[PDB]
RNA sequence: GCGGGGUGGAGCAGCCUGGUAGCUCGUCGGGCUCAUAACCCGAAGAUCGUCGGUUCAAAUCCGGCCCCCGCUACCA
């Protein structure tokens, strides 16, 4: 019987409407990432979710059937037990334009990408574009195209939408992205797409060196209604690990974590705590390794932490230090064109006092700028983001017509 | 590389839209015969030496299987007795929490025992015995 | 936790303290006025969500149930 192991490596499930994205992660895994009411009653992605499952692959049997995710080969009509490679996990992002920045958190943490393609709907879509930025602008260009539904579309629209894409391959850092042919649904080709997330996106070389940084996504009060005193647990911090690993009882700091009044003006409280729990789907580890969403309950209250209210957040050692700073600059360079938009107008340069919004890993603000330069800002937030490493992946957007599209890529010199 | 889509999609063109075996228990002297072990509990990736565990206990008599997969038993026994005494294991063991699939396996571990479920993997608190 | 609303075209009364299904805007008819609005009078309209128990006897005491629901959230 097949060992127990965390995930080591994420992959960005990002795409628009209907595409059939969280279907594929449910070619995938089996399991759906629609997890609050809302989101099963109007039917799209408003938040991203999270799914797992393992690899194995039958050595006798010819490829790729046999590539299924369960002790078993019976698909490809053998006996043996398969080859285990690893446990393979997923962020399911949406398509929507008001709810984009959400994904742009899950694109600082993915290890990989399969970015989905409408055989059924007119291409390019617009948001398609944005998806693709965030990707570039992230810059993980490890990435698998696919066509999708393709049950309704014929094979001719196939092709002629595999031509459309095989040229929005060439020219740009994804010259040989490859388009392999699935349905999300029917469970078709997906042996295909597994043995294509394989090949193609390998984890990368880890870092188990710098401090282990937590990177918060979303947390719960899982004390249910009607818990009594005796059996209280944690509120839990759930996010994925990209530096550094994480142990049983180890001191932490969640940063920022609550705001509190302080001296006559405003300021934040850094939330210390000890380790309690560390979670992986439903296996019990006790240390946190890289790859793959890490929920950890500690011992701070669930009050604090429920209904996702440090949304992206940071978490490092108790004896760490980073930068924390109210007003932060930043060299960013401006988008050609605005990416999800309908109709493709110009970037109109930002100028002062200007309203825009940035994501840095997973935390999001607003902002308004109070020195303008040509390649460098001095903007003033609402809130201090955390700055753990030099020139950290921000995207920024100015409004649209009420939908905040991106307008460039920027670095906080620290 | 333009081969990578045509034959991916010629076998994509290909996928468009088990039971409990009938175990008849028979007797002919002191002993109990069988029909389909070979194909009973191999259907749910059972071994010969872990099916053999608890039933020795709770029969509280001898026996080994053969070679073709049967099972003989040393009793006299009825044919649907033998179902609600070993239901001990076939609800125990080989189900689930949430699936009621019957397509599950057991695990041979240092601590416990645990249910694989090939159709969702829900395991429980359990000392094998 | 499981419980409530079950009733004229309607809105809710109306229980425990059992024998008029109760008052109001509405509906058609008649009065008053030179004529219209307001004001006075008369009839028509659910016959209580439904089986069942209590009960001489029930919206009125309650249970079984059919409908509408209703205070409520991913539980690493
Ligand atoms: N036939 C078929 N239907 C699919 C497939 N994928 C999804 N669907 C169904 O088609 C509808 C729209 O697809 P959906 O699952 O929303 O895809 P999505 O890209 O995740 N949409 P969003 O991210 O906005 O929530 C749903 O009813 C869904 O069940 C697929 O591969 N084939
Ligand atoms: C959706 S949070 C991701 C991992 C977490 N342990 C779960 O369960
Ligand atoms: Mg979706
Ligand atoms: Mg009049």
């Amino acid at each position: 019987a097949w060992p127990k192991v965390q995930p080591e490596v994420n992959i960005g499930v990002v795409g628009h409407v209907d595409h059939g994205k969280t279907t594929l992660v449910q070619a995938i895994t089996g399991i759906w990432t629609s997890k609050h009411s809302e989101e099963l009653k109007r039917g799209m992605t408003i938040k991203l979710g999270y799914a797992e499952t393992n690899i194995g692959v039958c050595e006798s049997c010819k490829k790729p059937e046999a590539y299924v995710t369960e002790p078993s080969c019976k698909s490809c009509g053998s006996d043996d037990e398969p080859k285990f490679l690893r446990r393979i996990s997923f962020i399911d992002a949406p398509g929507h334009e008001v709810l984009m920045a959400t994904m742009l958190s899950g694109a600082a943490l993915m290890d990989g990408a399969i970015l989905v393609v409408a055989a059924n709907e007119p291409f390019p879509q617009p948001q398609t574009r944005e998806h693709f930025v965030a990707l570039g602008i992230i810059g993980v260009k490890n990435l698998i195209i696919v066509q999708n539904k393709v049950d309704v579309v014929s094979k001719e629209e196939a092709l002629s939408q595999y031509r459309q894409i095989k040229q929005f391959t060439k020219g740009t850092w994804a010259e040989n992205v490859p388009i392999i042919p699935v349905s999300a649904l029917h469970k078709i080709n997906i042996d295909s797409l597994i043995e294509g997330i394989e090949e193609y996106i390998k984890t990368p070389y880890r870092d188990l060196s710098q401090k282990p940084v937590m990177l918060v996504i979303r947390s719960f009060d899982v004390n249910k209604p009607g818990t009594q005193f005796n059996e209280l647990k944690g509120g839990v911090i759930g996010g994925s690990i990209i530096q550094g690993l994480f142990k049983v009882d180890q001191e932490i700091k969640v940063l920022p974590g609550l705001r509190v009044e302080k001296q006559g003006k405003v300021s934040y409280e850094p939330i210390f705590t000890k380790i309690s729990s560390i979670r992986f789907g439903d296996e019990e580890f006790k240390e946190a390794k890289p790859g793959g969403l890490v929920a950890i309950g500690t011992y701070l209250d669930p009050s604090l932490t429920k209904a996702d209210n440090l949304l992206g957040s940071i978490i490092t050692l108790a004896d760490a230090e980073v930068p924390v700073l109210w007003n932060i600059r930043i060299k960013y360079n401006l988008l050609e064109r605005v990416v999800g938009a309908k109709e493709m107008l110009k970037v109109d340069p930002i100028r002062a006092k200007e309203t825009l919004m940035l994501s840095v890993g997973s935390s999001t603000t607003l902002g308004i700028v109070t020195s303008v330069k040509k390649d460098e800002i001095e903007v003033e937030l609402r809130r201090p983001v955390a700055v753990w490493s030099n020139n950290i992946r921000t995207v920024i957007s100015r409004q649209i017509a009420g939908r905040w599209r991106m307008i460039g890529w920027g670095l906080v010199e620290i | 590389s333009e081969k990578e889509y045509v034959e991916m999609l010629d076998r994509l063109y290909s996928k468009l839209p088990q039971s409990l075996p009938n175990m008849i228990i028979l007797n002919i002297g002191n002993t109990t015969i069988i029909r389909n072990f070979a194909e009973y509990c191999d259907r749910i990736r059972r071994e010969d030496k872990i099916c053999m565990k608890y039933l020795l206990k709770e029969l509280a008599a001898p026996g080994n299987v053969d070679d073709k997969g049967e099972l003989v038993i040393q009793g006299k026994f009825s044919s649907q007795v033998i179902n609600t005494l070993m239901e001990r294991f076939l609800k125990a063991y080989v189900e689930c929490s949430t699936c009621k699939s019957l397509d599950t396996i057991l695990k041979k571990e240092k601590k416990s025992w645990y249910i694989v479920c090939l159709a969702c993997g829900a395991q429980t608190p359990v000392k094998p015995l």
